[PDB]
């Protein structure tokens, strides 16, 4: 009569990436010396937010 | 029925004592049951195909 092949049987799934491992926002200052002068000063910060289940980071 | 043994007695198939054969009266008869023991093909697919018993009488005392 009807001879099943046994192969009609599924479970599916999704998956997705839609963000970047990391996202850089920047709070940085300003160097003001005079002409030719030698000094150092604190320049600011950069705040790096970690995404979803990201661990470790090795940036350039 | 006539007799001590047999006063309001019946028959019945085995294990299904609403069936019942014979009731008081004198009928001689032989229940034959049937089991069977089976392995369906892998994947096949059927309805309504008939399973089909032939009974022949060879001798009769
Ligand atoms: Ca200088
Ligand atoms: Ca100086
Ligand atoms: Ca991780
Ligand atoms: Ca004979």
């Amino acid at each position: 009569t009807t001879q099943s092949p046994l192969n009609s049987f599924y479970a599916t799934g999704t998956a997705q990436a839609v963000s970047e491992p990391i996202d850089v926002e920047s709070h940085l200052g300003s160097i003001t010396p005079a002409a030719g002068a030698q000094g150092s000063d604190d320049i600011g910060y950069a705040i790096v937010w970690i995404k979803d289940q990201v661990n470790d980071v090795k940036l350039k | 029925p006539d007799k001590t043994g047999y006063t309001n007695t019946s028959i019945w198939v085995p294990g299904e004592p609403d069936k019942i054969i014979v009731y008081n009266e004198t009928k001689p008869v032989a229940i034959l049951n049937f089991k069977a023991f089976y392995e369906a093909k892998e994947g096949m697919l059927f309805d309504s195909l008939p399973v089909i018993f032939n009974f022949q009488v060879l001798q009769v005392g």
